[PDB]
């Protein structure tokens, strides 16, 4: 029913390695070539990754900025609302975005926000503003 | 045959 | 066992009628099932009181006597089967005390062409039966291919050698009947490199073990993908084996491909994500720039500048979260690529020191079929393995000429006298022979049937050394040329003294070439006295006839000595060296089942001949020419046994046709 084990023989196989006098040896050097292409292809993309890793040598270390540690707050300061105003221009809906900028207030009150001062802020007119770039 | 194989 | 067990020492079916049964006794087969087993029984009984006592003759009358209720109820049954059984052979043959001396005259003559195990065989049974039995035999010696030398107290089997196993061989009997001193053989055989040095139990067992696996994978090839002509040819063993061993070359190929495969696809995958980092490293390089000049704008600030200092600050923050969350997965590929790097598929299927044990492998195959692998057909080559007999194999010690020897005692035999002609015709034979040392002095020899022991090898001869007349039919004459006949030679080594592992029976010896496979590759250590036995097989066979007796022993002291050591190998006192391709009264060794023959060429090989009428529109003629040998038992080819066997068949197919079965009715 099927050959022994560690022994591979497919009617396919056996009709392409005795199609004529010498196509065992043909296929045998086509797969020779195949692992030479394959094999130095390798080192190619190993050099260009060597290359590719040294300009990311440091890291991104000279560029780390410090962690603020801020608590959060419920009342909205006059400077926080211009904050918040500035951030739906450039981020739109993007509440996290916007909650990150300000820094002590949470992303739901950044949504409660958008509706507290909606009219106040004209924050329909600096949404549609955004979407123009 | 197969019978004297070694 | 008991009865049962009889039957299987019979090579018969316990619990069932054969073929041959049914034609001698069709009313039981036909008849109802109680029948067939009182029949089953007598048949067991009978074979197991004969078996049980091999060296005087069974009569009816002793067979009966040991028989009980039903069983001996029925006389004629009992008779029936008694001489049935005696008929083919199968009680009262080979060397028996014979209770009643033979008939006062003889019925019918019958000539015997070949003196060898098949033919005394024959002979001894037909003259058992009361009928004139001559033999002739070319050489000056009985046995034929069962040739033993012997010189001082060296003795050493120059033809026949092993008794593969006694479970259902007839040879068991013999054995009996004859002193012959049966050694088994043990099984290990330690290999020896081109160098001397000994293979390790490691490549050993894992070559070996290859080589099973090859051979299983032609039997796959063979039967379940129908792999058996290319190209109109038959294919043989050879070819397929090459096939097979490419595929698995491929296959490795194939594994190492898909592999590096792997490589390049994570390595690939690793660039693309090394070019983002790099492209991100680069924005964020500028972004640190953007927000250090944007917090140089010191306090106190309006809104717009404070955000732009806030909003630098988490757009960098941003991408710092994005080339960290990219430096987890630079880590994770990177060792990715570590692991398939680490564990590489295999290199090679077999190295040059590998396919050099595995020919020896092959040679082993080759000397076994005594052919090149080249020649041996896929589909058949082993057709007779299903009758291959239990037990260990055996070697005769005292040499196994003390069979043929033994069965020659009594019998009519004309030695060195070599069959040149046979003429059959409706009323009988005629056989001209001469005498081997003086040619010109001719015999003619009359005679009502004449069985031909000839070897394949001889009657494949070219141009014919026997003529038949009328010519041989087409049928048969196919069935000649078709058949393979094949070669095999041993080399005697005599030395004074044991140099070698005693408890080691056989060591092989690993060639440099494919070509050179099977020259000197397997060494014998069997008998009493110090001898070492040396074969050649395969392709080497036929080519070392062409080489003097000097060199061959030559390159088998430098063999030896490259193993034990180059001043622990004395010169040898006594060597022969056979040559059977080149004997002219075996043209070869024996049969194997070449491509394009089958096992059904054996069955035609045994089927008699029936001349033409004399007068036309006179009755059909009885059968004339019977062959015997070899060569003519399908289930049994090759071998001792198988001869013995043949010879046993056609006298009792002879005694058939000459004295009339009795025994049918
Ligand atoms: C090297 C070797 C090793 C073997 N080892 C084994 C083994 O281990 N086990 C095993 O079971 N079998 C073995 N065999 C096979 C076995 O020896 C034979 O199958 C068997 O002996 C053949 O018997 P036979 O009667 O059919 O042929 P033969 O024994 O050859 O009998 C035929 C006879 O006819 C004679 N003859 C030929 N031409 C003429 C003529 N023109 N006129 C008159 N007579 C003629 C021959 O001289 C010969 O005596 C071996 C064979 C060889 C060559």
């Amino acid at each position: 029913r099927k050959p022994p084990k560690g022994m591979f023989l497919s009617q396919e196989d056996v009709e392409a390695v005795s199609a004529n006098a010498t196509a065992a040896t043909t296929v045998l050097r086509q797969l020779d070539m195949e692992l030479v292409s394959v094999k130095r292809q390798i080192q190619n993309i190993k050099q260009t990754n060597s290359a590719l890793k040294e300009k990311l040598d440091g890291g991104i270390e000279p560029y780390r900025l410090p962690e603020v540690i801020q608590k959060c707050n419920a009342r909205w300061t006059t400077e926080e609302q211009l904050l918040a105003v500035q951030a739906i221009r450039k981020y739109g809906r993007d509440f996290q975005a916007i909650s990150d900028v300000i820094g002590n207030k949470s992303v739901v009150q950044v949504k409660n926000f958008f509706v507290n001062y909606r009219r106040r802020f004209n924050i329909d007119e600096v949404l549609q503003e955004w979407e123009a770039e | 045959p197969r019978s004297f194989l070694v | 066992s008991g009865v049962e067990g009889a039957a299987f020492q019979s090579r018969l079916p316990h619990d069932r009628m054969t073929s041959q049964e049914a034609a001698c006794f069709p009313d039981i087969i036909s008849g109802p099932q109680q029948t067939q087993k009182v029949f089953l029984f007598i048949r067991n009984r009978t074979l197991q009181l004969w078996l049980d006592n091999p060296k005087i003759q069974l009569t009816f009358e002793a067979t009966l006597q040991q028989l009980e209720a039903p069983y001996n109820s029925d006389t004629v049954l009992v008779h029936r089967v008694h001489s049935y059984l005696e008929r083919h052979g199968l009680i009262n043959f080979g060397i028996y005390k014979r209770i009643k001396p033979l008939p006062t005259k003889k019925t019918g003559k019958v000539i015997i062409i070949g003196s060898g195990v098949s033919g005394l065989a024959a002979a001894r049974q037909l003259q058992s039966f009361g009928m004139d039995v001559t033999l002739l035999e070319a050489r000056d010696r009985v046995g034929g291919r069962v040739a033993t030398f012997r010189k001082g107290n060296y003795v050493a089997d120059l033809g026949a050698m092993v008794v593969t196993g006694l479970g259902g061989n007839p040879m068991a009997v013999v054995s009996k009947q004859v002193n012959m001193e049966l050694a088994k053989i043990k099984q290990k055989c330690p290999l020896y490199e081109a160098n001397g040095q000994a293979v390790p139990k490691e490549k050993d067992e894992m070559v070996e073990q290859e080589f099973n696996r090859l051979l299983e994978a032609t039997s796959y090839l063979s039967h379940q993908l129908d792999f058996n002509v290319l190209n109109n040819k038959p294919v043989s063993l050879g070819q397929a084996l090459e096939v097979v061993i490419q595929l698995q070359e491929k296959h490795v190929k194939d594994e190492q491909i898909e592999h590096w495969k792997k490589i390049v696809k994570t390595q690939e995958e690793l660039k693309e994500l090394l070019n983002k980092m790099v492209n991100l490293k680069e924005k964020i390089k500028e972004l640190h720039q953007q927000y250090k000049e944007a917090s140089e704008v010191k306090p106190p600030r309006d809104i717009t500048a404070e955000f732009l200092v806030k909003s630098k600050h988490r757009d960098l923050t941003a991408l710092c979260k994005e080339y960290d969350e990219l430096a987890e997965t630079q880590g994770k590929l990177e060792e990715k690529l570590q692991e398939l790097e680490a564990n590489p598929p295999s290199d090679v299927y077999l190295s040059s020191r590998d396919r050099q044990i595995l020919d020896w492998h092959f040679a082993n195959l080759e000397f076994a079929n005594a052919t090149p692998l080249s020649t041996l057909s896929l589909k058949h080559w082993d057709q007779d393995d299903d009758f291959e007999f239990t037990g260990s194999h055996l070697t005769v010690r005292n040499g196994y000429s003390c069979v043929p020897v033994a069965l020659a005692e009594g019998l009519d035999i004309k030695l060195n006298t070599a069959v040149r002609q046979v003429r059959y015709t409706a009323s009988g034979c005629e056989v001209i022979a001469v005498n081997t040392r003086s040619t010109s002095q001719t015999f003619i020899y009359k005679c009502d049937a004449v069985l031909c022991t000839l070897p394949l090898g001889v009657l494949k001869q070219q141009p014919p050394a026997v003529q038949f007349v009328p010519p041989l039919p087409e049928w048969k004459t196919s069935a000649v040329q078709r058949m393979g006949f094949g070669n095999l030679n041993k080399v005697v080594l005599c030395f004074d003294r044991v140099f070698w592992d005693p408890s080691v029976n056989l060591f092989g010896h690993v060639g440099s070439t494919t070509a050179s496979r099977g020259e000197l590759f397997l060494f014998w250590n069997l008998y009493k006295a110090p001898i070492l036995l040396a074969l050649v097989a395969g392709e080497a066979a036929g080519i070392m006839e062409n080489i003097s007796d000097d060199v061959i022993v030559g390159r088998c002291l430098a063999i030896l000595k490259g193993i034990f050591g180059s001043s622990a190998v004395p010169q040898p006192k006594e060597t022969v060296v056979s040559r059977w391709r080149a004997d002219p009264w075996a043209r070869g060794s024996y049969s194997y089942v070449a491509a394009g023959s089958s096992g059904n060429d054996y069955d035609l090989m045994a089927q008699p001949i029936t001349p033409g009428p004399s007068i036309p529109g006179a009755p059909q003629p009885i059968p004339r020419l019977f062959f015997a040998g070899e060569h003519t038992i399908r289930n049994y080819p090759a071998t001792v046994h198988g001869a013995l066997l043949s010879g046993l068949r056609e006298a009792g197919r002879i005694a058939d046709q000459f004295l009339g079965a009795m025994y049918t009715l």
